């Protein structure tokens, strides 16, 4: 029961650099927390401005 | 009202939620949301609009009555 | 009657969403302002203060005051001399009491030009068609004391139409027909009703490039910290 | 009769079918309501709060399910209305014994 | 006490004793031409002093009373019939009329 | 590109206080120098600057 | 264990703004709560300043106002922030009052009472405020509706010498309203805090009426940048009506000073109070009138009374959201007749807007309830 | 002095909707000669003709100036 | 009044020709006078009886 859980496939929602299962997550984080970050960082410049 | 734990009784649901840094900002932006929006806007105007036709032609005919009781002199 | 005119659109250079003043036909409207129209209205809450970055430089601010003494306090004696007024008075009144003004006008209390375009309804357009449409009644004579102009609510003004073709002949080329008089004294008009219609404009640019900027990204984040219940999935499992 | 025509164009626009709700998972609760939801067997109570997280997250998103998953007028399983019946008869009774 | 203490506020808030101050004046009817009002200053409202015309008069007396929600005729109204004096304010609601 | 940006000024929190400090600043400087020359490029002629320069 | 679960300011913070189980449900219409809370601070700050450059007196009241617009570094700005943020006040004050009539949150019947005791205060506060500047309209408005208040026999003539501070509107008129207009949203803010923690006793509602028990989510961090966006959306209209057009709401009658002799042809409200001027001026009677207009309001102290359909919103019934979209349709009738002269078509359909208005709340919202009652069988 | 308004005001009303104004004004001018010493006098006429004339003055006017 | 050519004949107005205002005008400032008085004493005793543990 618990082994017949199986979780969907989100493959229309996750971002194309970690489409595929080969690439790993360790070696192209970065460049997505460092987006997100610095949507973050311009709005904290254009309130603080 | 009060703090979680003691509201309601819910058995078995599971619930998946995927990592926010994992995803997309917008998916599929702009071959959905028109479709979505064209189908909230026919499913709304036909009990929305039918009473501001209505006060687009008060506006219209006060209007147009009002140059009537004027425009004679 | 009460049959009102609306008056026309005119196309002003402080029409558009960004548009300013004209800061040399402010200068003119205030020559005009100086030698025909402040012989009956008055325009109390514009100070010289006002006229020393805005139009002129300092020094003609300085020449334009000394030219009308006002009056000041008592010199220790309690005779209250004249003063030529340096900088910081208010323009001069020309009648004290309101009732000096009806004594020398058929009644007709002259209203204050600091506000007749944020006052009336039209904007400057109104004053331009009121100092333009002076004409001829068709069949109504009313008493000959006042005179006919269109563009006014009961349809007779008490006031002369005070243009007449080159009364002023300023200090450029720029001949005065009732044209360049009326658009200058509009113009200075609309100064004096709004002192700080160009930073107004300058914040309002500033504003639009700020929503352009704030508006994706503040959004953008508000889509990206909701973008976990966007796409949370369920399932029922019972026993 | 015609009024038959009536209620099933009623239960198809009136908005409760699209979202997989049937016809008593929309119910105002006040204490009488409160007190026949709690008078429920288990399969249908789990049943019945599986639809509702259903619902609202269906109107999170603004979405509206497919074609083969609306509920259908003709299996309309309307099942809270006997015990709403009951609790109001009971609640009745001990009004009118106040009553008198 | 708090019966007291709530009146003596409330009549804090009646008025002042300044503003008691208003009485008598007189007016002069002499420069109004025909048909025409001339408005003064009394109590803080204006004061209607109306010359008409003898065919208003006329007008008004061929008008009927018992249709008027006040019934009056206009020879109650005025003492000389032409020459009127009013409180120039609406009775409704404070209102100088056109 | 933003694998540098966010190696150096988002681990820490000081680092992005002082990088969100000194982007203010900047972008006060340019933000200042592009309203005004828009706005001054929408109102060229009529503007006290150059009603100065005749002066 | 924590700073915040066993402090007594950070409860009560945890209890509002971070732990507060909120529903996942609720869409743009929920966020006119926080913008009504944020267009209240920069009222009393934006305020604050304004009354700090104000001489209430009759005298000088208008050479103050116009020396905090022309001497006074930003004070135009400042006061245009004051006059265009009521404007946006009222109108996230009536989309707040409409969601809470359309989505069927008037169940909740403590939390709706202290509301309407808020619309009261809020209303009167701006009025006395609209009378604060001492233009021709903000003086002809005071004398109109201190008359509205004579109206009343036996109670009303000596009230309205009471609160006239003399026998019309003199010094005492002014520096009155300035004393209540600087007061009240005070109170308006203790009682917004009443009408909160009604609130948190009850719990919130979402778009479907269902309770939500089972998916709440918590309020920090997924509501606080929803409204932190509502907020920037708000301020960005507010301050491009004050810096495009700050006439395009405001009436141009009130720059004049205040002549007690003139009377203007056009006298009307500021456009937030059109259709409590227009159940007035159409119906032909003067205590019909003043009590019609607090009739209305009490209608909407009644509206908890007449809850007699079994959904709760209006969402799954389309009948009554025809007839709700007649009310609102028939109450931007009279705004638009109440800003308008009075001739004969005008008359007869104003009369017919507020006959209309009263025909729709009181009659129709049961029948149209118990055509729902009686059509799913129940 | 050369005017210019009165120049754009001569030469504006060539179009027809100030010409059937004019027309208008000039039959009202007939009818109060006509029912002479009358109580009706001339008012929708005109402010017709000034209405049409103005707003073809304001359409092309402030190029010249 | 707040206006400084006529904020101290405001005051006398207060005190002289409104009912009572006399007495409000010295309610008003004894009342500050007693406040601090009372505030005083609840100092003093916050911090005689050892209340400043708290
Ligand atoms: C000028 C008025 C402008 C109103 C604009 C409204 C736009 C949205 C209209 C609309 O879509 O209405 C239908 C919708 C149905 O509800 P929902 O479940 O959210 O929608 C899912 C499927 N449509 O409903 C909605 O989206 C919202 C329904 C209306 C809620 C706001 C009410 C408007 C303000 C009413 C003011 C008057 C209230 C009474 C005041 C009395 C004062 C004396
Ligand atoms: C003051 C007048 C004198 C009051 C006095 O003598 O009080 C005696 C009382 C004795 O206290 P004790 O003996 O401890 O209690 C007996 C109870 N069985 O002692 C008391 O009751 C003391 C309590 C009051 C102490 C403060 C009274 C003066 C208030 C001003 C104090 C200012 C403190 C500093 C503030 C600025 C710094
Ligand atoms: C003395 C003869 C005047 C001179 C010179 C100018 N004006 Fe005048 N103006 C005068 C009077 C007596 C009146 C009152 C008439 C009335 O019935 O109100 C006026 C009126 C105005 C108005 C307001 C009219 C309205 O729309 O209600 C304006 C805008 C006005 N005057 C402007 C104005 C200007 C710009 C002048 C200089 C060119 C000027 N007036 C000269 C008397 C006199
Ligand atoms: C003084 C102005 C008011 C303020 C500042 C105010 C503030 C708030 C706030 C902050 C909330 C919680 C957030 C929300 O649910 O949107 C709220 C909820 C509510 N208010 Fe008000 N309110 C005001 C006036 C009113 C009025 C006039 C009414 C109508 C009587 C009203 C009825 C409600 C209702 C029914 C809710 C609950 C809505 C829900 O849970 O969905 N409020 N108000
Ligand atoms: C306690 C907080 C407040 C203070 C200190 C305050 C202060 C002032 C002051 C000094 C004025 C005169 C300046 C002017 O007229 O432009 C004023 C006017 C006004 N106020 Fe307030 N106010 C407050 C709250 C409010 C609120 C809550 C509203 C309603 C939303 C409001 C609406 C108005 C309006 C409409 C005017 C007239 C503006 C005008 O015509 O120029 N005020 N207020
Ligand atoms: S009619 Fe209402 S005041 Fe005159």
């Amino acid at each position: 029961s618990h082994t017949d859980i199986k979780v969907p496939d989100f493959s229309d929602y996750r971002r194309p650099e970690v489409l595929d299962s080969t690439k790993s997550s360790k070696e192209s984080s970065e460049a997505r927390k460092g987006f997100s970050y610095l949507i973050t960082a311009t709005t904290t410049v254009g309130v603080a401005y | 009202g009060r703090q979680f734990g003691h509201l309601t009784r819910v058995r078995h649901v599971i619930t998946y939620s995927l990592s926010p840094f994992e995803q997309r900002a917008f998916p599929h932006y702009f071959s959905k949301g028109i479709p979505n929006v064209l189908r909230r806007t026919r499913a709304c105007i036909l009990r929305v609009a039918p009473p501001f036709v209505v006060f687009y032609l008060v506006y219209t005919w006060g209007t147009q009555e009002f140059e009537k009781s004027k425009r004679k002199n | 009657s009460d049959l009102e005119l609306h008056p026309p659109s005119y196309p002003w250079s402080h029409r558009g969403l960004l548009s300013s003043l004209d800061h040399t036909s402010i200068r003119r409207g205030f020559q005009v302002y100086k030698q025909v129209c402040s012989s009956c209205h008055s325009m109390d809450y514009v100070a010289y203060r006002h006229l020393v970055g805005v139009c002129y430089t300092e020094d003609e601010a300085k020449a334009l005051a000394e030219e009308v003494e006002v009056q000041d306090g008592p010199n220790e004696d309690g005779e209250m001399f004249m003063r030529p007024g340096k900088l910081s008075d208010y323009f001069p009144k020309p009648y004290p009491n309101p009732e000096a003004a009806r004594a020398a006008n058929n009644g007709a209390l002259p209203p204050d030009l600091s506000y007749i375009v944020r006052a009336r309804h039209g904007g400057e357009d109104y004053v331009f068609s009121l100092l333009t449409g002076y004409c001829e009644p068709p069949r109504v004579s009313l008493r000959e004391g006042l005179y006919f102009n269109p563009y006014f609510p009961g349809q007779a003004i008490g006031m002369a139409p005070p243009i007449y073709n080159e009364v002023l002949e300023f200090d450029d080329g720029t001949p005065a027909t009732m044209s360049q008089v009326a658009k200058d004294v509009c113009t200075f008009l609309r100064w004096a009703a709004e002192p700080e219609h160009d930073h107004r404009k300058r914040m309002g640019l500033k504003m639009l490039l700020m929503m352009g900027l704030l508006l994706p990204l503040v959004y953008a984040m508000k889509r990206h910290k909701w973008s976990v219940l966007k796409s949370r999935k369920l399932a029922y499992r019972p026993p | 009769k015609w009024l038959e025509g009536i209620r099933k164009w009623y239960y198809n626009a009136a908005g409760f079918n699209k979202l997989g709700l049937m016809r008593d998972d929309t119910i105002h609760e006040n204490d009488d309501v409160k007190e026949a939801i709690r008078r429920l067997p288990e399969n249908l109570y789990n049943d019945r709060v599986f639809r509702i997280k259903r619902a609202l997250d269906l109107s999170m998103r603004q979405q509206i399910l497919p074609k083969e998953q609306w509920t259908k007028y003709e299996e309309d399983k309307f099942y809270l209305e006997p015990y709403l019946k009951e609790v109001i008869r009971e609640r009745k009774e001990r009004e009118e014994w106040t009553k008198k | 006490a708090a019966k007291n203490v709530v009146s003596q506020f409330v009549s804090s808030m009646s008025a002042s004793a300044d503003v008691l101050a208003m009485s008598k004046i007189e007016i002069k009817l002499s420069d109004i031409p025909e048909g025409k009002n001339m408005a003064f200053k009394w109590r803080g409202k204006p004061l209607f002093v109306r010359h008409r015309t003898k065919k208003e008069i006329d007008q008004e007396a061929a008008v009927e009373v018992s249709q008027l929600r006040d019934p009056q005729h206009d020879l109650e109204r005025v003492k000389k019939p032409e020459w009127v004096i009013l409180i120039g304010v609406c009775t409704h609601l404070g209102c100088v009329p056109i | 590109l933003t694998a540098r940006l966010y190696s150096l000024l988002f681990r820490r929190t000081s680092t992005f206080a002082l990088t969100i400090v000194v982007g203010a600043l900047f972008f006060e400087r340019a933000f200042d120098q592009g309203a005004d020359a828009i706005y001054e490029h929408i109102n060229e002629g009529k503007l006290w600057k150059h009603i100065k320069h005749k002066y | 264990i924590n700073i915040r679960k066993t402090h007594p300011l950070m409860k009560i913070v945890n209890n509002a703004f971070i732990d507060l189980p909120a529903p996942s449900n609720i869409s743009s219409w929920w966020n006119f709560g926080s913008l009504l809370g944020i267009c209240l601070i920069l009222q009393i700050l934006t305020g604050l300043f304004l009354a700090m450059h104000y001489t209430p007196d009759t005298t000088t009241a208008f050479s103050s106002v116009t020396h905090i617009c022309r001497d006074v570094n930003y004070g135009w700005i400042i006061r245009y922030m004051h006059a265009n943020g009521a404007s946006m006040f009222f109108i996230c004050l009536f989309m707040h009052v409409g969601r809470g009539l359309y989505y069927g949150s008037y169940t909740f019947l403590e939390t709706w009472n202290i509301g309407v005791i808020l619309l009261f205060a809020t209303m009167a506060t701006a009025f006395m405020g609209y009378v604060l500047p001492w233009g021709q309209m903000s003086f002809w408005g005071a004398t109109v509706i201190t008359n509205l208040l004579s109206a009343i026999p036996y109670i009303g003539t000596n009230l309205v010498e009471w609160i006239w501070g003399g026998f019309s509107v003199d010094k005492a008129t002014l520096t009155r309203f300035f004393a209540f207009h600087f007061i009240f949203p005070f109170i308006i803010a203790a009682l917004a805090m009443v009408h909160l923690l009604f609130l948190h006793e009850t719990g919130s509602n979402n778009p479907t009426g269902i309770p939500s028990d089972t998916d709440k989510i918590p309020f920090h961090p997924y509501y606080t940048i929803k409204d932190i966006l509502g907020a920037i959306l708000l301020i960005l209209i507010l301050m491009l009506l004050v810096l495009f057009t700050p006439d395009l709401l405001g009436d141009p009658d009130n720059y004049t000073p205040a002549n007690p002799l003139n009377t203007p042809p056009h006298i009307k409200p500021e456009w937030y109070f059109l259709f409590a001027y227009a159940i007035l001026r159409s119906i032909p009677n003067k205590l019909g009138g003043v009590l019609a207009l607090v009739l209305s309001i009490l209608v909407l102290v009644i509206m908890p009374l007449l809850h007699t359909s079994k959904q709760r919103s209006m969402m799954f019934r389309p009948i009554s959201q025809c007839m709700f979209w007649i009310l609102v349709a028939d109450l931007l009738t009279l705004t638009w007749i109440g800003g308008q002269p009075v001739e004969h078509p005008y008359i007869i359909i104003g009369q017919l807007a507020s006959i209309m208005y009263f025909l729709i709340i009181l009659v129709m919202m049961p029948v149209a309830s118990i055509i729902e009652n009686n059509l799913l069988k129940w | 002095l050369v005017d210019p308004l009165t120049t754009v005001r001569e030469q504006c009303e060539q179009l027809e909707k100030c010409v059937k104004a004019r027309e208008r004004l000039e039959l009202c001018d007939e009818r109060v000669s006509s029912r002479s010493q009358t109580e009706e006098d001339c008012t929708e006429e005109l402010f017709d003709f000034l209405h049409a004339r103005d707003h073809c003055v304001a359409h092309k006017l402030f190029n010249s100036l």
